[PDB]
């Protein structure tokens, strides 16, 4: 009726449970814990030209 | 590899010792464009004028020198047809390109930080008191940093080793940065886009970054070195729009 | 109707097996100078073997770090007393108050987020002489004034009629009352930071409390008096849900002065050890 | 009404819980997104940039800039050690306060490796190699280069590629290790000695300086959230 | 079977782009005597850039701006009095006591709207010499008396049998009691104003009373007297569903004087500046 | 039954909430609908309604009709101001009572431009040229037409077409502003000057009035309910 | 079971939600805070003959 | 809306029950008392060569 | 919202009761599994493994090995019993401690049959044959071997293989049996007679020892948890 069934956090080496909105707004909702990304070359590697990690870094 | 070259308007910078090119967050400065935007009227841009190449005046490394801080833009503000947009307008905009130029031979060594920090928001001397305006920056005239803690009223509270913001200065290399290792380089160049969270902000209310030059190993040099040694900054506005037009302001 | 949702666990790299080398590449030496931080896996250093790495950075993602309750204020008001400002609490709103959230917070330049706010409000008879009634369970206002609305004056103003502020009437004894809030800002992201004055004149107020004016809160007993006094305390707990942040900063070192400024004092980088070569001696009999 | 029934947990408030929740500000029409630069979405990359790190912490050094860069000098000084410290990225004193050591702080659980990497900071024409060494645990930390040798090491020739980066890889039976590290979890012990030593020529200065840079290797993951023990006050506001 | 609801977000106009400008169309030379208000977008009279624009008009229409519960009626009744009418509270139905949903509602001329009514009843142990006992939890009854029934004389009236009068049982302690109204009128809409009589000879009762009879609401205690007096307090909030409104009108200046009339006292049109040119200057060092 | 669990914010009363709730009527017929003509669908209707606005509000002239009008008069009056006021369309007094400024003060942010009409009223032979500016915010009010001249004006022939509208965009950085206006979030300043001064023939009077109407252009927008602090009482019954 | 999933209010720069009505009278449904429409020409523009908005008002 | 309907637990000489999840982690489930398995040999006969029961164990 | 109503048993903690509940550590990571040997997957799986059975738990060998071999000589002993003892796995001191038995004692019922092995310990030049005869309940315990004969019984030669298994099958009327066996649900006894003798030539030893291991067959099963008797404290911290 409107729901949405994801999956849980389990472990690596039934799983699926169920969502459904309530509110007419979304500041009302769940909280986004299972998104998981990344970008760390922002931070890491914010050079203009490249940098290939067995070359000398000058030269 | 080493060589390099920056064309802005009229302006030319030549390098020959360069290690790379940090742009801040793999971000280039870019223009408003329509759907951020949210002022009405047309913006000035004027393209050449302004997105030059400005030299501060230059600052001595001696052998026991804490370091040097300046607040952009209110450093560009009596420079050229920056400092007059910047007058007659509310709101203005733009990245900058920071070029730090400091040479020595290969008999001396050292080793600076460069350091570009948004929203360097400062620390007063006394923890119960409030800064001036001067406390944080004197225009093309770097602040100094101090190897001890400062005291005196509305001066920030300017030990090297918290950087006046209450951090670790060692730290301070998660903002875009590099080194000037006297051995290696001679000159660190950042592209600094437009940071900050609303589209366009006033320019004399509102240091939008800072500009931090901490030397972590000092100076040496032996029998008869030249015990002269200067660093020079130069930055070029980029992507430059204003709105809000009326008369001008006034300090 | 069910819409199935598709969630994808992020592993960790794993390890690629390796063996001699004996040539131009150098995977280690680098220049620290262009601003660029080595990526040198072990595997380039030494000889590894091949490990399938499960391990997730999931507890670790800024949903995850931020997204847990944290009282940011605890204020106090009586049943009865003879002040009548001391009838009620009420407080501006910032997260600025509590070292631990503030921190937290701090090591980003412009967090953007939703909230859900708790309420534990605790009721305690004060000491005295003659204890001993019955009164009834005590049931509690909170209102919200945004900034511009009109502030009660007393416990019986006519402002807690609350016709457009929103306000919670809880009484003592349930679940405490949580509700949820919206990204309630006029910039594009709450900036905990400000390297800037109010006045064009450069000067003013510096900082924080120029940009971020959320309103205030008051919190009141509905009851009425009491015939002996009691004492109620307020504790705020913020969890901000939904949460984006830019610009990221090194974390506090000096210990927090007031929630006005950054003001602090001087500390030292870290603590000491007796020389730079002492590494404990643990393997004695 | 439908007949429910009320499982212990019931009306308390637990602070990690996710449920949702009525809008106090029902139909709010929140500030459009922007693009604002720089925005992080996990703590691991603040953590994978590298930090210098504080070695030289002996007393009377501490509020200087000095705690930052290793001494070095020419002649012969191969019996002496240039630097050690233990590997204990959230307890030791000289990481305890880094990026690495400061993002730590805030779980109880971390693996993966790491990476040091060290700059040398003095003249253009000043040359030396180094021997950098880790030793997994299990015996005292070497006291002379012969067994800094057996360890997991590098050796770094100072030359036009100015730094030099120690990979500390992950050897453990634990999958994890705590971060208040104890004599069970603990980690290692890194060490560094002259290999062939310095060699300047007239008029250059003979004492330099390294610095070390700390950050996180690809593979590393902290878990179990707990407080930072660095922040603290007294009372409110503050 | 569920079924798919669309719903259309209004944003607001774009601002188209322009240039220069040289020919004989005026945009901005008008004649207001025509009663016609001049539609002059900023792109008719300067240079403007075009401007993607998101905003929406959405907390301002009528039912997002009515649909906000506000109190309309505050009474007392006592647990034990020697009165016998102070034992129950009782008023006739409307929305003319408070001055902030009147002066809300009175923005338009007919108003036509469900409601959702609710209470909020907190009783207080009266100031004594001899305080102290164990009284159980009061329970309250409210009773809707429309325009015709039987009225109570005592708390212990016939009336109180509701038999066919909707009236609620609620025992303090739980959520407030809350129920829905349908539009109950005669007309077609309900007439905050009337410009008329009730007697055709042109007298009689001048305006609004004339028009709405609603009813009239009684409250009372039923658990029985009290060992020690006992003063309980009712609210009455309204909160209008399914709004509807018509012929809108400017909002009130002058202060309202009583819930029968629309008298009042002259007032300034607004408040006083020193010159016709003041302009403060806050652009100074 | 189903086992159920409460949440927090169980039993409390939130004035902005809709849930269901029964009905005490059950079964009512309601009276059928009728077009009744000029019905309102949203309150930026009634905001972009013309209004004349009391630009004369100086003492002496608060209750009388005078309030409403501008005076204008024959001569070389170039060095005089004809008027001026702030840009604060909920807090200024000039505002804060129109129909803009009456339906701002339930809200409490707005965004958007205004259209500010002004209607020559004097003598149909009367002619006069005006300059009407408007300047964004950053500096001191225009004191001469020379800064005036430098913003964004318009320059009002006096001729058939009687009224002329200077519409004030908008120019902001955030995107909203809040109502109980500061100067983070000023707004400017209009002024008004003669261009060529006024010029009337023998037998007209010399001394006419302009008036002028604000309402709200198509882009404007209100958010944030509030109370407004324009009504007040001090017990039931009122 | 007659249920209604409409969509809720997201800003501009999993939203949608579910509605049951479970009483016999429409007058104890929720509020329609979804429905945004306007005709400010009926206040604004109440006249008999159009105006063009660059054309004299009169002439 | 992601149930799942196994067998309850009768006796042997209207028999489904119905299970939804709630929670975004297994740890929050139910306990997993309907898995019956066996295998005794691990303890009861852990020998290299097999023991066929109808032959001397020796010889 | 939803009408509900509640049944009785609400908001009562049952210990043996299994709903869901919230996670406290949410998002936690835990560890991989490893595949340890030797999972247990059921009881009956260490209760189907032989134990050696204390039977000769006379007084004075009751802390001794003694206490687990049976005594057996060569010469004219056939008028003698070698050991006897009731069938009561859960509550005879015979079983109640081997692995069958404090496996039951965690139990109420239990029905299935047993394997009762027993070891021949002499020399190997030893000879004899034994008698091993369980008599299912209704009659005291048989006093001779002509009685014993009559029962359930195996004759066991001694030789190569040295074990003889006696399964004890399961003869009732009700489909279970207590453990906290009554005389209702009794279950027997077993006894053991020599059948020819022990027969050793000159230089062995003339005084052997028998041994017993018992086991549940393949068609035991046990229920109704219980709490066992054997574990008992005064005091917290034990
Ligand atoms: C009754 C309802 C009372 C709730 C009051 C909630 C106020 C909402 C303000 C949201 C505050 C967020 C902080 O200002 C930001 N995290 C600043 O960094
Ligand atoms: C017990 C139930 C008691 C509920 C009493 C509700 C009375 C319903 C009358 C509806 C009143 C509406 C106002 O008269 C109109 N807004 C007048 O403008």
């Amino acid at each position: 009726m409107g729901a949405q069934v994801s999956t849980q956090k389990t472990g690596a080496h039934i799983i699926h449970y169920t969502n459904i909105n309530y509110y007419k707004d979304a500041a009302s909702n769940s909280a986004n814990r299972q998104d998981f990304s990344q970008d760390p070359g922002k931070f890491t590697e914010p050079v203009k030209d490249i940098m290939v990690k067995s070359l000398p870094a000058l030269n | 590899d080493r060589v390099r070259s920056i064309t802005l308007g009229n302006s030319t910078i030549t390098t020959q010792e360069s290690a790379n090119v940090v742009v801040a967050y793999g971000r280039w400065p870019e223009y408003l464009k329509d759907n951020e935007a949210t002022a009405e009227d047309q913006p000035t841009q004027p393209d050449v004028a302004t997105c030059r190449f400005y030299t501060l005046e230059s600052v001595t490394w001696e052998r026991d020198s804490p370091g040097w801080w300046w607040k952009f833009p209110d450093a560009l503000k009596d420079m050229g047809l920056f400092g007059q947009n910047m007058y007659y307008h509310y709101l203005g905009r733009a990245g900058y390109t920071i070029h730090v130029q400091c040479n020595a031979s290969k008999f001396h060594q050292g080793c600076l930080m460069v350091v570009c920090v948004p929203e360097a928001e400062m620390g007063c001397s006394q923890v119960d008191g409030t800064v001036n305006e001067h406390s944080l920056s004197e225009g093309e005239t770097a602040k100094k940093f101090a190897s001890t803690s400062t005291n005196g009223t509305n001066t920030v509270q300017s030990i090297v080793t918290n950087a006046g913001m209450g951090v670790g200065v060692g730290n301070l290399t998660i903002f875009p940065h590099q080194w000037i290792n006297l051995r290696t380089n001679n000159c660190a160049t950042i592209v600094m886009p437009y940071i900050n969270n609303v589209p366009m902000d006033n320019m004399f209310r509102h240091h939008n970054f800072t500009l931090m030059i901490i030397p972590f190993v000092p100076l040496d040099y032996s029998s008869d070195s030249s015990t002269y040694v200067p660093i020079t900054v130069t930055v070029a506005p980029m992507c430059a729009e204003y709105n809000g037009l009326r008369l001008a302001t006034s300090l | 109707v069910v819409e199935a949702v598709e969630n994808a666990v992020a592993r960790v790299a794993d390890t690629i097996s390796s063996g001699p080398s004996n040539s131009q590449a150098v995977p280690a030496l680098t220049a620290v100078e262009t601003g660029h931080t080595s990526q040198v896996t072990p595997s380039d250093t030494i000889q590894t073997r091949h490990v399938r790495n499960y391990h997730s950075r999931s507890e670790s993602s800024i949903e995850n770090f931020l997204c847990r309750s944290a009282c940011v204020y605890m204020g106090e008001y009586h049943t009865t007393n003879t002040d009548t400002s001391k009838l009620f609490a009420s407080w501006t709103i910032n997260a600025r108050r509590m070292v631990q959230m503030r921190r937290k917070l701090e090591l980003f330049t412009y967090v953007r987020f939703d909230m859900e706010v708790t309420f534990v409000i605790t009721s305690k008879q004060d000491q005295g002489t003659q204890l001993g009634q019955d009164m009834p369970p005590l049931t509690h206002q909170i209102m919200y004034i945004p900034p511009g609305g009109p502030i009660p004056k007393s416990v019986t103003d006519y402002t807690w009629q609350t016709s457009t502020n929103p306000s919670i009437f809880w009484t003592e004894g349930n679940a405490p009352p949580r509700m949820s809030i919206p990204f309630i800002s006029i910039g594009n992201a709450y900036s905990n930071f400000y390297d800037g004055w109010s006045h064009f004149s450069q000067n003013g107020v510096y900082g924080y409390n120029t940009l971020n004016h959320m309103g205030q809160i008051y919190v009141r007993h509905v009851n009425g008096s009491s015939p002996l006094p009691m004492t109620s305390t307020v504790r705020m707990y913020f969890k901000p849900k939904h949460v984006k942040v830019w610009v990221p900063r090194p974390p506090r070192l000096c210990q927090y002065k007031n929630a006005s400024t950054v003001n602090f004092t001087p500390t030292n980088i870290t603590e000491k050890r007796q020389s730079i070569n002492y590494i404990p001696e643990t393997v004695k009999p | 009404g439908l007949p429910v029934m009320n499982t212990p947990g019931s009306n308390q408030f637990l602070t990690s819980d996710d449920f949702q929740s009525p809008s106090a500000m029902p139909q709010f029409d929140v500030t459009p997104e922007l693009n604002i630069p720089g925005e992080v979405q996990n703590l691991m990359e603040i953590a994978e940039v590298d930090s210098v790190v504080p070695v030289n912490n002996v007393e009377g050094k501490l509020d200087t800039m000095e705690i930052y860069r290793i001494p070095v000098q020419s002649g012969n000084h191969q019996s002496s050690q240039v630097f050690g410290f233990q590997v204990q990225p959230g307890l030791d004193n000289v990481f305890k306060h880094t990026l690495l050591g400061e993002i730590l702080n805030y779980y109880a659980h971390w693996s993966g490796s790491i990476k040091l990497t060290f700059v040398f900071c003095g003249s253009a024409m000043a040359t030396g190699k180094f021997l950098l060494a880790y030793a997994p645990p299990g015996a005292n930390a070497p006291k002379s280069r012969k067994d800094a040798m057996l360890g997991t090491h590098i050796i770094w020739d100072v030359g036009l590629q100015s730094s030099c980066v120690l990979c500390i890889p992950w050897i453990s039976q634990t999958h994890y290790r705590l971060v208040q590290q104890d004599e069970y979890t603990s980690a290692g012990n890194v060490t560094c000695w002259y290999q062939t030593g310095i060699v300047v020529p007239a008029g250059t200065p003979t004492s330099c300086s390294i610095m070390c840079f700390v950050s996180a290797c690809n593979d590393f993951s902290v878990r179990l959230l707990k407080d930072t023990p660095f922040i603290e006050q007294s009372a409110l506001l503050q």
